[PDB]
RNA sequence: CUACCCUUGGUCAGGUUGAAGUUCAGGACUGAAUGGAGGACCGAACCGACUUACGUUGAAAAGUGAGCGGAUGAACU
RNA sequence: UGAGUAGCGAAAGACGGGUGAGAAUCCCGUCCACCGAUUGACUAAGGUUUCCAGAGGAAGGCUCGUCCGCUCUGGGUUAGUCGGGUCCUAAGCUGAGGCCGACAGGCGUAGGCGAUGGAUAACAGGUUGAUAUUCCUGUACCACCUAUAAUCGUAUCGAUGGGGGGACGCAGUAGGAUAGGCGAAGCGUGCGAUUGGAUUGCACGUCUAAGCAGUAAGGCGCUGAGCUGUGAUGGGGAGAAGUUCGAGUCGUUGAUUUCACACUGCCGAGAAAAGCCUCUAGAUAGAAAAUAGGUGCCCGUACCGCAAACCGACACAGGUAGUCAAGAUGAGAAUUCUAAGGUGAGCGAGCGAACUCUCGUUAAGGAACUCGGCAAAAUGACCCCGUAACUUCGGGAGAAGGGGUGCUCUUUAGGGUUAACGCCCAGAAGAGCCGCAGUGAAUAGGCCCAAGCGACUGUUUAUCAAAAACACAGGUCUCUGCUAAACCGUAAGGUGAUGUAUAGGGGCUGACGCCUGCCCGGU
RNA sequence: UGAUAUUGAAAUUGCUUUCUAACCCGCACCACUUAUCGUGGUGGGAGACAGUGUCAGGCGGGCAGUUUGA
């Protein structure tokens, strides 16, 4: 789980770290890796166009499969690994020819798993299969949108979704977020619940150990000039003082809808968040 | 004190040098400019 | 070929190594290789080795304007069997 | 020059303390070894600029003296 | 005019002998003084001849000048191996077709450029006024070509392709060797005049790359590995002696250097491409063993480089990356004094007025001064004892508060290395000696009792405000189902994110503890 | 947010619903091509909607030009 720390000073007073029982090897296999340069939200322009990135630790981008289309050719789980751009941990598959790829290891896995064209794998923790097959009430993960991209959907740490009834074109989805909606019926997704549910738990305790995760400070508007931020200044500290309290470019940041009025996903949500 | 002026070859010819002035529609506008006052050094 | 300009006299390194070796103020476009050429070609001799050396203009102004000298490659020459005459 | 970022490098005399963890003797927990954690401690380089005197047709269009702060990091370069 | 006035830019100079038309200043010498984690040696950026020699003294040099970073006149830079190119590639830039765009133009794919990084063969000594792994002396190594080659022919050549490898964070130790340092054996020079003495006082105690071996350790009998030992080397350098002779030992200590980002740990999970080794596609038809001879291009190379040569208008107390860094003292690169080595600051001479600046001491008192103990005094190192309230159990805390310290001589365990003696680090205790004072100089916390703010480290107005302001870890509201929302651009195109609701943007509050009451008129 | 052009068929009654060729796909594969650009081809999804053009209404201190007497 998570492990604690003695407040031997301050700083690392009320701060906890996850324990990385789970990690089993300390090096990625070396052939699924490429570089990737950092962008303090930076465009092709240059320009600051999303604030509060920059800086942090070298990253490497281990190429994970989201696919994950194959013959049933059988895998065995060998390692799971650390990856530094994803709250999920990844897990190193081999396949029974030969073949090394990184899947998102879901929770409880060291055991051997196959991609599920049809009805050929069975329902157990790491199969991939599409969710025409995947019966009611299953919480799968790494569910794809359109058939045939990688999944989307359902993948982050501790991520989930219910398959809810189905039509023979749109299994029903209800996604981590209470989102209900349609998923076409030969888009695939992975049985089981994404691992490492403690990613949540952890406080990280001191103001550096935020900065070298890629976090610059973030200033609040009403500590800022008229020409700067729409909370402007003002003698001493003053409220919002506006029926609305605004971004810093100039739109109502609170309890306003910025949902597309015609998008084509509409006739496809049959819920909304809640 | 430090002075603005910290002198570089290579940052003031690939600022201010020729061939970066010609190669843009405006350094071209400025070069033809100084060809036109007389200048005897057109670029930097 | 005629990429030699002029024989270089001076006080001591043009003379206090001449014995041996020839120094000749040559052509600013030209390689190590073509000087060794062209002292075999109009001395007759087998040369050993040579070295360039270019120098810079230097600001000689006299008489109310400025102004630079030439620039130059300064060969040196070492022969192996022969001798080179005029001087 | 200055602000911020990106890519590749470099620098931080010495000393003090002694977390987790483990190892042993007991009996979950104790004690002793081990371990070396930390936007930890003292303190030079280094980087600043709190006080105060001097200077103010200055040595200097922002400095000097004495002290002063950080000095393994959200470091400086 | 102010007026012969302010200044003449941090710092020790003295005398002799010269040169000279003219000397505080220029040269030579002796003494003295200053730096010495640097005022010393070397290099990147930058400058761009300021470098050297002969001549000069109009202007420059804050005075002088016979001098010079000034003037005149002649000279100075040498590379197969050093740094860069004919090798590779980050970021970025550019971009055939392409996408978009009133025009101009913008974005961008294949590609290409682009080191601050990756790969890559040379070392020691000598020399001039000025160069120096470049020239010369000796000994090398790498690439290519020509005539033989031992031995050839599935022998070989392989990709512009597959694979491996290159290939990488941070911290903390222990270790192996070595650089350096220090003390005693061989060396060579001296053996004094002030009392004394000759178990005396000095200075030296060397040497490369490459190639032959072997080798602490390291990872999986294989790969890589600092160092060692032999030659290299009859050589070169060498304190010295008369062109020639000239020693080169032990013992100790030992890095921040190398084995080596090795090994362990940790979490924040730590470049790419090529050279390199292979694989077959495909070429099909030599020699890498060896013998010698030949071949190897372009660019910088002078001088300054913590500075009078760079950036600051100046021969300007300022700024300027990295590199080596000795002795005594010590934890130590601190402090004080010196080494190697280099400098004495480009105005001086008097006299010792008020006043101003920097510094030292002071009777009695001891904050009475004053906006205010501002300033300055005091504490100050190492060892031993002892240490409160409170507390988030970590701390507070070096709390507070005391005591000790110099030298000599006895006696006893000690650590290391070590045949052994011998060195080096260490102590105990006790007997004495001195003084006003014993960490005898330099360096080095003032402490405590309360209260307001902010939890903490951090950041901020370059140049009148460093804070109670900002950030913060945590909290909460809200939008966003992924061509996501938000943002930049007219658009293409991007960031968000090669992420996906345990995620992303925005607003407020600001560790931790106890809580966070009520009203939906209006807006 | 509406009318309209790109913009088609069928049913049932201009509101509705179904289909496929328009249009769209930061979907998959293939070829240019030992290219996350692009173009083309083949499936899938979407489908007369979206997007785009002209016209109109509304919101709009996000930004602009200004007035704020004697």
């Amino acid at each position: 789980a998570i492990k604690k720390y003695k407040p031997i000073t301050n700083g690392r007073r009320n701060m906890t770290s996850l324990d990385f029982a789970e990690i089993t090897k300390t090096t990625p296999e070396k052939s699924l890796l490429k570089p990737l340069p950092k962008k303090a939200g930076r465009n092709n322009q240059g320009k600051l166009t999303v604030r509060h990135h920059g800086g942090g630790h070298k990253r490497q981008y281990r190429v994970i499969d989201f696919k994950r289309n194959k013959d049933g050719i059988n895998a065995k789980v060998d390692s799971i690994q650390y990856d530094p751009n994803r709250s999920a941990n990844i897990a190193l598959v081999v396949y029974a020819d030969g073949e090394k790829r990184y899947i998102i290891a879901p929770k409880g896995l060291e055991v051997g798993q196959i991609v599920e064209s049809g009805a050929e794998a069975d329902i157990k923790v790491g199969n991939a299969l599409p969710l025409q097959n995947i019966p009611v009430g299953t919480v799968v993960h790494n569910i794809e949108l359109k058939p045939g991209k990688g999944g989307q959907i359902a993948r982050s740490a501790g991520a989930s979704a219910q398959v809810l009834g189905k039509e023979g074109k749109y299994v029903l989805i209800r996604l981590r977020s209470g989102e209900v909606r349609m998923i076409l019926s030969t888009c695939r997704a992975t049985i089981g619940q994404v691992g490492n549910l403690q990613h949540e738990l952890v406080n990280v305790g001191k103001a550096g150990r935020s900065r070298w995760k890629g976090i610059r400070p973030t200033v609040r508007g009403s500590v800022m000039n008229p020409n700067d931020h729409p909370h402007g200044g003002g003698e001493g500290r003053a409220p919002i003082g506006r029926p609305s309290p605004m971004s810093p470019w100039g739109k109502p940041t609170l309890g306003k809808k910025t949902r597309r009025g015609k998008k084509s996903s509409d006739k496809l949500i049959v819920r909304g968040r809640k | 004190v430090k002075r603005t002026y910290q002198p570089n070859k290579r940052k003031h010819s690939k600022v201010h040098g020729f061939r970066k002035r010609m190669s843009t529609k405006n350094g071209r506008k400025v070069l033809a400019r100084r060809r036109r006052k007389g200048r005897k050094v057109l670029s930097a | 070929r005629d990429i030699l300009k002029r024989p270089v006299i001076t006080e001591k390194s043009s003379e206090a190594m001449a014995e041996d070796k020839y120094t000749f103020d040559v052509d600013t476009r030209v390689n190590k290789t073509q000087v060794k050429m062209a002292v075999e070609e109009i001395f007759n001799v087998k040369v050993a080795s040579v070295n360039i050396m270019n120098y810079k203009p230097k600001k000689k102004r006299m008489g109310r304007y400025q102004g630079y000298t030439n620039k130059r490659r300064k060969a040196i020459v070492t022969l192996k069997e022969g001798s080179i005459d005029l001087f």
